[PDB]
């Protein structure tokens, strides 16, 4: 299970950009969603949903909270796959 | 057979539910006036 | 001819009350029991008036009321069950619509018997189940057949995309109609004024909390269960992440 | 070709249906009270 | 002459108050025609009266409320010629149906399939535009949006108006002629209503959509709120569901204090004439003396 951090943004960007529209160019690691791409906590629970159904990564809702930047999504993701 | 049952059971249920229906309803109707 | 007297009766308070039509039974019963032993047994008694036509209506009333519901219910349940090849489905739909009915007919008989101090006219009930019935066929059904288009994706996810394409709409019409009549609340028939907030307040109940909160919940909790004799998934194959754009 | 038949013909038959409801109501209001 | 509820009993109660107040009485001497017979030409005749008030506030608010939903004045006015014209169509055929004595009508089905007729007709009419201007704000060209919103709502559309046709047609199985006079006027009203829905509103959305930016979609956002909305439900579906259970629980705890009323005199204005003359009686005799009963006993031989 090596999905490298590309691949993981780049399923993570159609995501983010159906349930809000913020374009896959401006889904970087860097950038947290409360300031920058500008998600609320509600959308993030939309996008967690819909993670879990398409790609079977499932977040729950205490760690969703500290995932600050796409960087600490991809984070959590790659060390949950590396199980 | 239980295998042809099975592919029609929705028409099966619509025929048992109208008719239960159908009979409360014609018992019913016969309550005012009588 | 001799052969049939008549008495006029008057009524103490208000012969239109509950109590006035429940004495309807009572005077039958005492002219037939002053004649018990006497050579006029047997006569045959007739009591016409206006507090004896509403005696009548009002048994009627309640039977045609459940003929009308077992009939509606009936239909409900089976364009539920055609539409979506369910039974948990319909039958979760013909309950929230009951649930939803019984909600809208006790806020709307708090606010007018309770509060305003004014009573509910004896049609009200049925003007309001009618209309109210007819349109939450249209607004389940609407809901549901695009959340069984869409839970291809996943039962969560379909209830999502769900939600944001019908639900608005859904809302919209609801809300639409329900603020269109709520305004009798202009009339000086009081009978307009109620009929009209009944379905009204029934309405602004369903769509903003029974068919917003309370379906879609239950659809979700009941995951693939809601749609029991079809075996669906609670969400698809999972996909391996994409190659960059 | 794709397309299903009934909202095809709708579509491409769209001006005269206007046109024959808006004669159905003027026929059904104007003949009758 | 006539029999309580027809219109020859209010031409009955008018003909005997124009014989009534034709001539003068002695000074300081009113006269009244009160009973349930003149109460019920009055309410028949004040409900008309206020009804032509109701037809004019209802589409008032109906307007403010399509232009709160589409924020366009142009969409606004062609769901509202879309909802005009179906119910033109319903009361016309229901008028005919009835002019040309082929089904049964009455001076209350007609009131109640006017409210069914608009009820319905704003419910399709919504339903299509918005599930054309969904599939026009994915992306979709005027074409394939216009197939999306046929194949995704006109098998709905048609479900549940017929659904609510057999229904309403299932009233005339009833015994109260109040009820059972609604069977076929709805039925062939609903049938009428989603005929139109099905064929004009489609036809009225493909026609218009070629022009310019007519049906194009403004407020978009509303679908963002509603996926959080659906989000907060999948995510948390059982204490969502004890939130609405519990607020339906309030209504659902009054209805055992349901209690009814028949007197048609509380429920019209006190300004009527028949009210009047029961006033006048009441200050009089008492709340009763207007309304009695008869009671006849029928025997099998000369009781004199
Ligand atoms: C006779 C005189 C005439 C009188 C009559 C005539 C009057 C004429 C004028 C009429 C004026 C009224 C106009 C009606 C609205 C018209 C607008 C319209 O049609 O749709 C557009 C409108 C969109 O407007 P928009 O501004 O363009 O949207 C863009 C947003 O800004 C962009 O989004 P955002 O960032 O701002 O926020 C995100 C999102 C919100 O997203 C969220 O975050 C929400 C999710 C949070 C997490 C989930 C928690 C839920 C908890 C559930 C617990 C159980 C359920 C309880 C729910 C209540 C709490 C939510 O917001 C939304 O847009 C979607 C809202 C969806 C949620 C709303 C659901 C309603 C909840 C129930 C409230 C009322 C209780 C019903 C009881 C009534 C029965 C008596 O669609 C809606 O949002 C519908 C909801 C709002 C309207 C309904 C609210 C009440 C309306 C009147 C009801 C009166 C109740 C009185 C009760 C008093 C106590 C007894
Ligand atoms: C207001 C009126 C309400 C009255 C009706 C109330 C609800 C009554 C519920 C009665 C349930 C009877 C329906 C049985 C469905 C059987 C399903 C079946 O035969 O086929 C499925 C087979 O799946 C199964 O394995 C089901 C086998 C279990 C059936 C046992 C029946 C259970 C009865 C439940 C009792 C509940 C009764 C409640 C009465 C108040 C799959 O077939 P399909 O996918 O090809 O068809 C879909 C396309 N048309
Ligand atoms: C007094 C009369 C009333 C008595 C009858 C009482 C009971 C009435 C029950 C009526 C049931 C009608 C069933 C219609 C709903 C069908 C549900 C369904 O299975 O949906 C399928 C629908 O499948 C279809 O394709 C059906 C298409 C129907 C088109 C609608 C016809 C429009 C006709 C226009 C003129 C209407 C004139 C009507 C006059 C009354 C799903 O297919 P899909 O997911 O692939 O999506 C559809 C995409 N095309
Ligand atoms: C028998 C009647 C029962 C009525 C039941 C009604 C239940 C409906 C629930 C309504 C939910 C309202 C939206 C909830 C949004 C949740 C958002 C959230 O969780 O976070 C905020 C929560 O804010 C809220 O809105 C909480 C919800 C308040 C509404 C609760 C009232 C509904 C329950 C009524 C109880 C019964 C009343 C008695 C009969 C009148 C932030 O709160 P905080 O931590 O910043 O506050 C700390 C300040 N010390
Ligand atoms: C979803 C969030 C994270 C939303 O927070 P944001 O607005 O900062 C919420 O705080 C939470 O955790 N639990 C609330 C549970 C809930 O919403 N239940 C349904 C209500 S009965």
């Amino acid at each position: 299970m090596a999905a490298t951090q590309e691949e993981i943004i780049a399923g993570l960007a159609e995501i983010i950009e159906e349930v809000t529209g913020i374009e896959p160019s401006e889904v970087t690691p860097e950038k947290s969603f409360v300031d920058d791409l500008d998600i609320d906590s509600l959308s993030m629970v939309e996008i967690a949903v819909q993670t879990e159904d398409k790609y079977g990564v499932k977040i729950p809702d205490e760690d969703l909270a500290g995932l600050r930047t796409v960087g600490d999504v991809v984070a959590y993701i790659q060390k949950l796959e590396e199980e | 057979m239980i295998g042809t049952l099975k592919r029609a059971w929705i028409p099966l249920l619509i025929l048992v539910v109208v008719a239960i229906a159908g009979f409360t309803v014609q018992r019913i109707r016969t309550f005012f006036g009588s | 001819d001799g052969h049939a007297v008549r008495f006029i009766i008057s009524h103490e308070g208000d012969p239109m009350s509950q109590a006035g039509i429940a004495r309807i039974a009572k005077i039958k019963t005492a002219a037939k029991e002053a004649i018990k032993g006497t050579p006029l047994e047997g006569s045959a008694i007739y009591l016409g008036g206006t507090a004896a036509m509403f005696k009548d209506l009002s048994d009627g009333n309640t039977y045609d009321l459940m003929i009308a519901g077992i009939s509606a219910l009936c239909l409900i349940f089976i364009i539920m069950l055609i539409t979506t090849r369910s039974v948990v489905a319909a039958a979760v739909i013909v309950g929230t619509v009951v649930l939803s009915l019984g909600a809208s007919f006790g806020l709307s008989v708090l606010i007018w018997q309770h509060i305003l101090g004014i009573e509910l006219h004896w049609l009200v009930l049925a003007m309001a189940v009618i209309i109210l019935l007819a349109v939450g066929a249209d607004y389940n059904l609407l809901l549901v057949a695009r959340l069984k288009e869409e839970i291809h994706a996943g039962i969560n996810t379909g209830i999502i995309r769900a939600m944001g394409g019908s639900g608005s709409v859904v809302t919209a019409a609801g809300l639409v109609f329900a603020f269109t009549m709520m305004s009798f609340a202009v009339s000086e028939l009081t009978v307009m004024a109620q009929v009209g907030t009944t379905i009204g307040m029934g309405l602004l109940f369903d769509t903003l909390i029974v068919r917003s909160f309370m379906t879609p919940s239950i659809a979700a909790l009941l995951g693939k269960w809601f749609w029991w004799p079809q075996v669906v998934r609670q969400r698809p194959i999972p996909q391996p992440w994409p190659s960059p754009a | 070709a794709a397309r299903p038949f009934i909202p095809r013909m709708i579509r491409t038959f769209a001006v005269p249906i206007i046109l024959g409801w808006l004669v159905t109501i003027a026929v059904l209001n104007v003949t009758v009270p | 002459a006539g029999n309580q509820g027809e219109s020859l009993a209010n031409e009955s109660v008018e003909a005997v108050k124009t014989i009534v107040e034709r001539l003068a009485p002695p000074p300081g001497v009113k006269v009244y025609v009160t009973g349930s017979a003149a109460l019920v030409a009055d309410q028949q005749q004040a409900g008309d009266r206020s009804l032509q008030v109701i037809e004019a506030v209802t589409f008032t608010v109906i307007i403010v409320m399509l232009l709160l939903v589409y924020r366009s004045i142009i969409t606004s006015a062609i769901m509202l010629t879309m909802v005009v014209l179906g119910l033109l169509a319903t009361r016309g055929g229901v008028a005919f149906l009835g002019f040309h004595r082929i089904i049964g009508l009455s001076t209350f089905a007609t009131n109640l399939l006017v409210v069914l007729a608009i009820a319905a007709a704003t419910d399709y009419a919504i339903f299509l535009i918005g599930r054309y201007q969904e599939a026009r704000g994915l992306g979709q060209d005027r074409e394939s949006a216009y197939y999306t919103m046929f194949g995704g709502t006109a098998h709905v559309v048609l479900g549940s108006g017929l659904t609510i046709a057999g229904a309403t047609f299932c009233l005339s199985f009833t015994r109260l002629p109040y009820f059972q006079t609604l069977g076929v006027p709805l039925a062939i009203g609903m049938v009428i209503v989603v005929a139109a829905a099905l064929t004009l509103g489609p036809a009225i959305i493909a026609v218009t959509s070629r022009f310019g930016k007519l049906l194009e979609p403004k407020r978009m956002a509303r679908v963002r709120g509603w996926r959080k909305v659906g989000a907060a439900i999948v995510r948390w579906p059982g204490p969502i569901l004890v939130g609405a259970v519990a607020l339906a629980l309030v209504g659902l705890l009054t209805l055992p204090g349901y209690r009814t009323n028949y007197n048609d005199r509380n429920y019209l204005p006190a300004d009527l004439p028949a009210n009047e003359g029961y006033a006048a009686a009441e200050r009089h005799f008492s709340q009763a003396r207007m309304n009695p009963e008869v009671l006849m006993v029928e025997s099998d031989h000369d009781m004199r």
